[PDB]
């Protein structure tokens, strides 16, 4: 909350095998504001992601 | 699995797209059988 995000830092970043977005676009989020993000952040076996 | 009408990804975007509407057929197969060497010669943008 109260900051900036630039997700093109993120969205072109190699280190990432999937990007998927379900309300947005990626490629539009740069033209988004909103209230929160929440990330949430654990570990998995690859075959259940 | 990028080559689709209107998919995103850092190929199917950055350099070849297919239209948001298409009418057509892809196909593909491995060719690791010939095409590797490693072989740096195939690139992308």
């Amino acid at each position: 909350s109260n900051c900036v995000a630039d997700y093109s830092v993120l969205y072109n970043s190699a280190s990432f095998s999937t990007f998927k977005c379900y309300g947005v676009s990626p490629t539009k989020l740069n033209d988004l504001c909103f209230t929160n993000v929440y990330a949430d952040s654990f570990v998995i076996r690859g075959d259940e992601v | 699995r990028q080559i689709a009408p209107g998919q995103t990804g850092k190929i199917a975007d950055y350099n070849y797209k297919l239209p948001d509407d298409f009418t057509g057929c892809v196909i593909a197969w491995n060719s690791n059988n010939l095409d590797s060497k490693g072989n740096y010669n195939y690139l992308y943008r």
